[PDB]
C-alpha cells in the first residue's frame, strides 16, 4: 500500500508539471509540427531504398 | 466610551494623512502589478492541478 | 506431500518474480522523480509565464 | 511600444489562422476548432488593446 | 458522543496531513521493496520446513 | 490591520524600486543564461539514470 | 557568429544524410531509421536558427 500511494504520488506530480503546458498553450504547436515531421524519416528511407 | 471613540478617530486620522503623504505613485504603480502578477502565478498553478487530475 | 509441495514451490516462484517488478518499477519511478523535479525549468522557458525566476 | 504589441498579436492572428487552413487540409476537424479557437481569443485582445492604443 | 466523534476526526486529519508531509517517494519505493523482500525471506523458510518434512 | 498593510506596502515598495535601481541588464543577461544552462546540467543528469536503468 | 552556427548546423545535416546512405548500403534498417531520426532534428534546429539570423 505504501508503494502504490508513492507510486500514484509521482505520476500525479509529473503529470502537474506536464499538464502545465498545455497550459501554456504549446500542445497545439506541437501537434502541427510533428504532423509534418513524423513522415520525413520514412519518405526519406522510401527514397534512399528507390534510388540503391 | 463616547470619548475614547472620537480620541482614537483623531489618531487615526493623523496615521493616515502621515502614511498617504509617503506614498509616491510612480513606485506604487508597479509594487501594485507586482503583487498582481505574483497572484497571477498561484492561479496558474491552480489551473495546472486541476487539468493533471482530468489527464 | 509431494502434491502440496509443488504448489507451494510455484507461489515460491511467482513471489520472486512480483518482487522483480516491483523492483524495476522503482528504478524507473526514480529516474521519474528527479527528472520532474527540474522540468518545471524547461515549462518556464514560455513567455508567459514568471513561475521561473531564472526567465 | 504598445503599437509593437498590436502588431504582433495581428499578426499571429493570420499565423493561427493559416494553420487552421493546414490543419482542415491534412488535419481533422477538432485541430481546426481548436486553432479557431485560440484565433478567437487573439482577435478579442488585438482589439482590445488598439481600444486603448488609440487614446 | 456525536460531537467528541467529529473532534476526533478534526484531530487525525491534522495529524495524517502531517505526516502525508513527510513522506517522501524516493525513500519510500524502497523502503517497500526492502520489507517485501524481509517477508519472502520468511516465505523461504517455510518453503523449506516443508520440503524437509518430505525429505 | 488596515493600516499596517498598507505600511509594508509602502516599504516594499520602496526597497523594490532601490533594487530595481541596481540590476544591470548587461550583467542579468548572462547570469540568467548562466542559471538555465546549471540546472540543464541536472537535468541531464536524470536522463542519464532513467537510460541507465533501461540499459 | 550566428550565420556560422547556422553553416555548421547545414553542413551536419548533410553530414548524416551521407551516414544514412553509409548505413542503408552496409548495415540495416535501423541504423539508417537512426541517422535520419538525429538528420530531422537538425534540420529542425537549422531552420529555427536563421529564423533568428534574418532579423
Amino acid at each position: 500500500s505504501a508503494f502504490e500511494r508513492m507510486e500514484e504520488k509521482v505520476l500525479m506530480q509529473e503529470s502537474r508539471a506536464q499538464a502545465l503546458g498545455e497550459l501554456a498553450g504549446a500542445d497545439l504547436e506541437t501537434q502541427f509540427a510533428q504532423l509534418e515531421g513524423g513522415s520525413d524519416v520514412d519518405d526519406e528511407l522510401a527514397a534512399l531504398k528507390a534510388q540503391m | 466610551m463616547g470619548l475614547f471613540d472620537r480620541i482614537k478617530r483623531v489618531v487615526s486620522s493623523n496615521l493616515n494623512d502621515l502614511v498617504n503623504k509617503a506614498e509616491d505613485p510612480e513606485k506604487m504603480l508597479e509594487q501594485a502589478i507586482l503583487e498582481m502578477q505574483e497572484d497571477l502565478v498561484q492561479l496558474r498553478q491552480g489551473v495546472a492541478q486541476a487539468i493533471a487530475a482530468q489527464k | 506431500q509431494s502434491t502440496q509441495v509443488e504448489t507451494l514451490k510455484r507461489n515460491l516462484i511467482q513471489l520472486e518474480s512480483k518482487i522483480s517488478e516491483a523492483k524495476t518499477k522503482k528504478e524507473m519511478l526514480k529516474a521519474r522523480i528527479t527528472t520532474a523535479k527540474a522540468q518545471e525549468q524547461l515549462q518556464g522557458m514560455v513567455r508567459g509565464m514568471n513561475t521561473s525566476s531564472a526567465m | 511600444r504598445s503599437e509593437k504589441q498590436y502588431n504582433d498579436a495581428q499578426n499571429e492572428i493570420n499565423k493561427w489562422q493559416r494553420n487552421a487552413q493546414l490543419a482542415l487540409q491534412k488535419g481533422d476537424e477538432n485541430l481546426a476548432r481548436q486553432a479557431l479557437e485560440r484565433k478567437k481569443t487573439y482577435t478579442d485582445t488585438s482589439a482590445a488593446l488598439k481600444a486603448s492604443l488609440d487614446t
